């Protein structure tokens, strides 16, 4: 449950990422593939080289789905809803895969935004990854 | 997955960067705030109920600097890790009654405070050979609930 | 994030416990403690006794707190804001702790209630009983 | 894993009373019920898409059987855990990269259904001595991911 600091936290700190977004998904997703190998079984049709089109691709809509979270942080349940129903019912993603990109997530904006990248940041960005991975493995429809 | 000549080559390259009297007090600080709880293994230390208070507590610090050796160590005698660890394990387990997620937390946020540091240096490639130990830490540490 | 049928699943599950409210959560406790007894280090000032009249009124307010979650479960945040900041504040209790208290009621439940305890109710009490245990472990107010 | 001679004596008559048709079933199912992530592992099995369905599916069934049937050797055989599952580490570790929370989860499970068979009998005595041997179980189903 996010507080009101974590909230004006998470807000700014997206900002921040601006036109960078895309290009931070893609970051991340190949730290998580590189770092933790068993994640690659979830992307068998991904071509998975370094520099890889459909990796940057793929990082680009992780990116603006969690910008729209950030958007619609107090009803996100229902702003995710179609991302949910594709992950908890149609791919069924291991929770704990959810904490491998969430914390490569957080490698990648301390290396970009160190300045952003605050103690207090770091927590409320950490609380908001998690929210987010309740939800796309929760089925609730 | 074991260490190859490459990376073994590229990890402890940066190693040598780190300042050995900061980053241990950041990660546990980091530790502290990201997951409060953890607090409750520190009621000795003193002030911890805001992040700055934390992140400066001398304690802490102090603190780090000997979990960031733990680590150093860990680095010098990775063919051979439990044994490495086979006391604190002992201290961390059996004394204190530390959940074994806590530490694979720790390594996380260590890890980070390597990205934090090193920024475009700390590359996915050199992120992965870390993670390699830090998982090798975690699990040498929580050998005795084995 | 919980279904329609979940929240009815729960009320339907937990409103048969009723009277044994205190019964119930007594035993969960117990259980908790003999099973897992690290969890003890928090209750240094309970009788943790057999029978111990402290663990049988304690038994009684978890189950009625569980009641109130039951009955705010669509604002438990709000509905449990005073239970947070004892449990998260104050107590500082590591999180693992209330995957042992879940199990432990969801034992029993299944031991006391196995009429009620079909598959698809097991499964609703253990997210409701998630959903309690992450807003009494995070410090949101 | 070390029981006491009681409870040593409780859980091995609750165990000698256990449908071994059925037990095995209902906690498999019950987990892919309960986490349904751990669906993706048993694609092969056919119908999943209700929980009725997971349970009444013969396949869940027959596999059930076999899972209960490890629990069993792993009774008569508590001093090492460790080799009476060696093998079966090699499989969920190596061959099927099973995240070793779920040996928890699923050994958590069969608890619930020990519980639901049997009721006031599953006493809190008799739930710890399990939880002291699916605790077991789990550690050396993991023995190779350590
Ligand atoms: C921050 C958490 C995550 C977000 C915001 C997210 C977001 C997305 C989005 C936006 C899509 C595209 C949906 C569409 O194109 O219709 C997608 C697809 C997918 N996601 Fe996630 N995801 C997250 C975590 C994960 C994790 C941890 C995994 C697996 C380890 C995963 C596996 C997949 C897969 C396999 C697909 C299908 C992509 C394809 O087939 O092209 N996601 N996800
Ligand atoms: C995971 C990697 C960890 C490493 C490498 C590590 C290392 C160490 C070392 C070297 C000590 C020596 C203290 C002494 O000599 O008395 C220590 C003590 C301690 N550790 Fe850790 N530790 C780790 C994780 C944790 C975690 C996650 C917690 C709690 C959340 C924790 C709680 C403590 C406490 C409370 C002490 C002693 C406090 C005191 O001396 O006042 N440790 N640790
Ligand atoms: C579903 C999970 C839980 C619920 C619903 C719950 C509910 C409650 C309630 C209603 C109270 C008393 C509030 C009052 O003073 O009126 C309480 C107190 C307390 N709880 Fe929890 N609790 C839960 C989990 C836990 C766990 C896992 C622990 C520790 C392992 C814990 C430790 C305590 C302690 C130490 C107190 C102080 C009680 C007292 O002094 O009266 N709780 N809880
Ligand atoms: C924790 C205690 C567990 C025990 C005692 C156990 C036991 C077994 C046994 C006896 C077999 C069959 C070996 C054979 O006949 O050759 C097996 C295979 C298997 N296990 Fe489990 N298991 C456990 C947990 C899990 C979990 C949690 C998962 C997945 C989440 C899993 C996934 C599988 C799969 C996929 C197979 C092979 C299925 C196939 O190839 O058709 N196991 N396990
Ligand atoms: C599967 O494990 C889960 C699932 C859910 C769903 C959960 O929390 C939901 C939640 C928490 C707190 C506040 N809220 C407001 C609306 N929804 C929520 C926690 N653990």
């Amino acid at each position: 449950v996010l507080s009101p600091a974590d909230k004006t936290n998470v807000k700014a700190a997206w900002g921040k990422v601006g036109a960078h977004a895309g290009e931070y998904g893609a970051e991340a997703l190949e730290r998580m593939f590189l770092s933790f190998p068993t994640t690659k079984t979830y992307f068998p049709h991904f071509d998975l080289s370094h520099g890889s089109a459909q990796v940057k691709g793929h990082g680009k809509k992780v990116a603006d789905a969690l910008t729209n979270a950030v958007a619609h942080v107090d009803d996100m349940p229902n702003a995710l809803s179609a991302l949910s129903d594709l992950h908890a019912h149609k791919l069924r993603v291991d929770p704990v895969n959810f904490k491998l990109l969430s914390h490569c997530l957080l490698v990648t904006l301390a290396a970009h935004l160190p300045a952003e990248f605050t103690p207090a940041v770091h927590a409320s960005l950490d609380k908001f990854l998690a929210s987010v991975s309740t939800v796309l493995t929760s089925k609730y429809r | 997955v074991h260490l190859t000549p490459v990376e073994k080559s590229a990890v402890t390259a940066l190693w040598g960067k780190v300042n050995v009297d900061e980053v241990g007090g950041e990660a546990l600080g980091r530790l502290l705030v990201v997951y409060p709880w953890t607090q409750r293994f520190f009621e000795s230390f003193g002030d911890l109920s805001t992040p700055d208070a934390v992140m400066g507590n001398p304690k802490v610090k102090a603190h780090g600097k000997k979990v960031l050796g733990a680590f150093s160590d860990g680095l010098a005698h990775l063919d051979n890790l439990k044994g490495t660890f086979a006391t604190l394990s002992e201290l961390h387990c059996d004394k204190l009654h530390v959940d074994p997620e806590n530490f694979r937390l720790l390594g996380n946020v260590l890890v980070c405070v390597l990205a934090h540091h090193f920024g475009k240096e700390f590359t996915p490639p050199v992120q992965a050979a870390y993670q390699k130990v830090v998982a090798g830490v975690a699990n040498a540490l929580a050998h005795k609930y084995h």
